[PDB]
């Protein structure tokens, strides 16, 4: 809700999302919710999108329907944000728990320092129940079991109650009598030895005592009832990348064009199987957005939202491609998903660059992948 | 039972011009109310507001700071409006006063019950036991120099113990995946601010120059001085405020200020009334 | 002095120093000194804390009771502050002359660009003699004999009386007369015909003949006596960090606990031995504090200072870990050192999180160092 925005070349060459799983598609309130996936950060990093130096793994919700438990990249609690590496991959998992029932695009994003907040794909999540049944017990370190809905609700509203007493009554103690008109008259006629009550200064006095004697004591009977408290965590998170995985696959980009009355992705390549087995491509992703054909059908998700899956991804020749042997080969990423997504907002970039994630497979099922990028020239098919 | 009928007696107003008296207030009173809701509610949210909304940017540094300079502003200036003009005590604390009301009207209805957070998570909370102490510090010491300094380091003294009773509870730590936070810290993950990252958090970090143990006492120093500069300053604003003339013309077209003044406030005219 | 009042977790996870020599215990009045050491940039370095970019080794001495003959980080003349990495090993030598006797406390500092000041362990030193007996002699490249301690001394004092001499007259030819009351009569009531005096004019015509000639020909003189001068010295210093050394022992984190109401901090490891030769521990080091056991006593500096290391290192296992063997280790650091260098101050810290080096040793006496860190959790003994 927002992604097809964000300007194309950018996201495309951002953060390369895969393997995506959203789960329980429903589920009752107070239960237990995951999304899982993994994300690469392409080498091809626009320069429009700062370095990710400060990275926080969020969540596209629509609003607070899911209380997010906890958020892990590889293995490390990611509750502050750090920073991640360019050319790396990471792997993420969100435990959550159902909030408020309805039906809920829920999303991944990942937000960056000074580039903003790079959103990915998304999937309807369904939750059956009543936001008044909403229980989420926690334990403190000083052991007590608490209700995040309902913590610290009382206090707060108590003592907003008191010290807003205290302030209606001082403000109400002066507008009960005549109060701008005869006084502007007798202080610009008179001074204001008529405009000064002793009554007031008892008042004052009162109040004023009243007042610090409050804030010594709220602030002694707050520090005998919570003798331990720690100040508010910062700093930032540290997780070591996922090891670079050896890929046999080797591809230049020689030429690509996108069309501008079209919907339509042609990128000419040239592609290295320097290891010993076959190997077919079979899906092309970018933002998202897959284009598979029968090797990237093969091995596909069958959960993964459908409305992002296209089988548009055709190849001059879509034959495997030897070990040894170095062939030039045309990818075709063509499907009305383009249009949808804005594949057709290219022509404003101030840079027009595209890039995406190539998926190959070998005869065994082993899978390679490769983020290609390039620059794209837009053809007029109205010339 | 405070001397009403002896200022009105003074003033010499037949019953009559004190029955338009009170509607005159009843009318106008309302109004500055509002006024003062709706202006110094934008001032603050869009100076110190993010502090404000979340639980977990109520830290030792920047929130203690911010909070009570830019919320100094506005309460001087209506503090000069009210004492200069009709000699009336309240102004720092209805500034206040109408500040926490729309405050709370947008969380209940904005934050609450359309962005379906916490309304625990959102308390603002108070600055009114500091505006109280500035209201009392000007009626006894009707200096207002003087009221600039002990008032302006009440001010800046009195924010945090005042809001201690509603954020200390907030700070008991918890642990969650091996990873220590405060109780806020995991409020503010638990609930998704898709707008909202952590690393946008303007709160304290620590430094090799730092005494943790006396962070908030510098944070409440600090922002005292700095409101005993601010008020002067807004004060000197007050009489900006309250500048009221016209511009008249006549023959050549010049154009002149022209003041229209009090006829009951010149030399006899009271005495001349009878 | 000051260290302890710097934040644990920050010292803790910055500079890890190690082997630290001081030496002459005792020195004489113009003798030469040597502080020498190496020192670790922590993985886990802090974010408050900035990237040591721009690090100069500084001496945390009382006052110059010793002038710094020379800093060498490695084998780099370190004048001048140049950036470190972080991960890497440092060897520092400081070459000092005793100028002030007494007894001092002489540590080793690394002052980082942004983070600032991060001191390290601190041993007493004497010096016997006397101030005045202090000669520094230097010998510049022009090719002339110098006293740092006396240089520069009577021209900067010589110029300096001159031209306070000449300002002081210039001041009281008028502070003599008639100054404030009757020109201020004068000027009020008969303008400032009266108040201009010719000899006056011709003191000042004389007096800026005078300046101006002065100024020209100090000038001339001093390019005349010094015609070769260089600048002040710039630039950055750059030093390799000391080579990687191969560690068989690999070790990760699990729990690491201190206690709030107590003086202890107990850390759970996994520790794994790829090596071919038995792993024992024997010292745990951070912030220059040093717990040590029987293995850690047996390779131990006799002459290293005595009030920053503790006997308190235990294991649940105190046995040698065999090559090719993962264990699970639990470390506890106990005694009163804690409470003196404030590892109780971690409660008010918003990032609680430690860090130090722990050390092993072979059968044959060879030495392995491990950087290890991790959050540490409050234990409430008080409850
Ligand atoms: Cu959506
Ligand atoms: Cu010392």
């Amino acid at each position: 809700h927002g992604e097809r925005s964000q300007e194309p070349f950018l996201r495309m060459r951002t953060v390369q999302w895969y393997d995506i799983k959203w789960g329980p598609e429903v589920t009752k309130v107070n239960e237990n919710a995951k999304i899982t996936g993994k994300f690469h950060l392409a080498e091809d990093w626009p320069r429009a999108a700062a370095q990710p130096d400060f990275s926080f793994f969020n969540v596209g919700s629509p609003s607070p329907v899911f209380v997010r438990l906890s958020t892990k990249i590889n293995g490390h609690p990611w509750f502050i944000s750090g920073p991640l590496q360019i050319g790396r991959d990471y792997e993420f998992e969100v435990n959550l728990r159902a909030r408020i029932p309805g039906r809920h695009h829920m999303h991944a994003m990942l937000n960056v320092k000074d580039a903003g907040p790079i959103a990915g794909p998304g999937a309807w999540m369904n939750i059956t129940g009543s936001w008044d049944d909403f229980t989420n017990p926690l334990k403190l370190l000083t052991g007590e079991t608490i209700d995040s809905e309902t913590f610290n609700l009382s206090n707060g509203i108590f003592w907003h109650v008191v010290w807003m007493s205290i302030g209606i009554f001082w403000i109400g103690v002066f507008t009960a009598r005549p109060m701008f008109l005869p006084r502007s008259r007798v202080l610009l006629a008179y001074g204001d030895d008529l405009l000064m009550d002793p009554m007031d200064k008892k008042i004052t006095w009162v109040l004023a005592i009243l007042t610090l004697a409050l804030v010594w004591g709220g602030y002694r009977y707050t520090e005998n009832k919570h003798p331990y408290t720690v100040p508010i965590q910062a700093g930032q998170s540290k997780v070591a990348a996922l090891p670079v995985a050896p890929n046999p696959v080797s591809i230049v980009i020689t030429d690509a064009n996108y069309d501008v009355p079209g919907r339509a992705l042609r990128v000419t390549m040239e592609v290295t199987n320097n290891g010993d087995i076959p190997v077919t491509f079979g899906e092309f992703t970018t933002a998202g957005i897959r284009f598979i054909n029968s090797t990237g059908r093969k091995y596909l998700d069958p959960q993964y939202p459908r409305e992002l899956i296209a089988v548009g991804l055709n190849f001059d020749d879509e034959s495997a491609i030897q070990p040894g042997q170095t062939k030039e080969l045309k990818m075709e990423a063509k499907d009305a998903l383009w249009e949808i997504q804005r594949l057709m907002a290219l022509l404003g970039d101030p840079e027009s660059r595209f890039g995406g994630l190539l998926m190959s497979w070998d005869a065994e099922g082993n899978r390679h992948i490769n983020s290609i990028a390039g620059p794209v020239i837009p053809v007029f098919t109205k010339l | 039972i405070f001397r009403t009928e002896e200022i009105l007696k003074a003033a010499k107003m037949p019953p009559e011009a004190v029955h338009m008296s009170r509607l005159i207030d009843a009318v106008y009173f309302p109004i500055l109310i509002i006024l003062l809701v709706g202006t110094y509610h934008m001032h603050f949210m869009l100076l110190a507001g993010d502090w404000d909304f979340w639980m977990d940017w109520k830290d030792r540094q920047w929130w203690p700071v911010v909070t009570p300079i830019v919320g100094i502003t506005y309460c001087s200036a209506i503090m000069y409006y009210l004492w200069v003009n009709y000699r009336q005590p309240f102004g720092a604390t209805l500034c206040v006063v109408c500040l926490l009301i729309g405050e709370w009207l947008t969380r209940y209805w904005g934050f609450y019950w359309w962005s379906h957070y916490p309304i625990n998570f959102v308390t603002p909370g108070i600055m009114l036991p500091g505006a109280l102490m500035l209201d009392f510090t000007l009626y006894l010491t009707r200096n207002w120099l003087v009221t600039a300094l002990v008032g302006g380091g009440f001010f800046g003294l009195l924010f945090y113990p005042g809001n201690w009773p509603i954020f200390g509870p907030t700070h008991l730590p918890i642990v969650v995946e091996g990873t220590l936070l405060s109780m806020a810290d995991y409020m503010g993950h638990l609930y998704v601010r898709t707008g909202t990252p952590e690393y946008v958090r303007h709160i304290e970090q620590g430094s090799l120059r730092t005494f943790g143990g006396h962070t908030t006492v510098i944070a409440a120093f600090f922002s005292a001085f700095v409101s005993m500069l601010m008020f002067t300053v807004w004060w000197y604003l007050g009489k900006v405020y309250c500048t009221a003339f016209f511009y008249v013309k006549g023959k050549r077209g010049r154009i002149v200020h022209r003041n229209d003044v009090t006829a009951f406030g010149e030399e006899g005219f009271p005495e001349g009334i009878k």
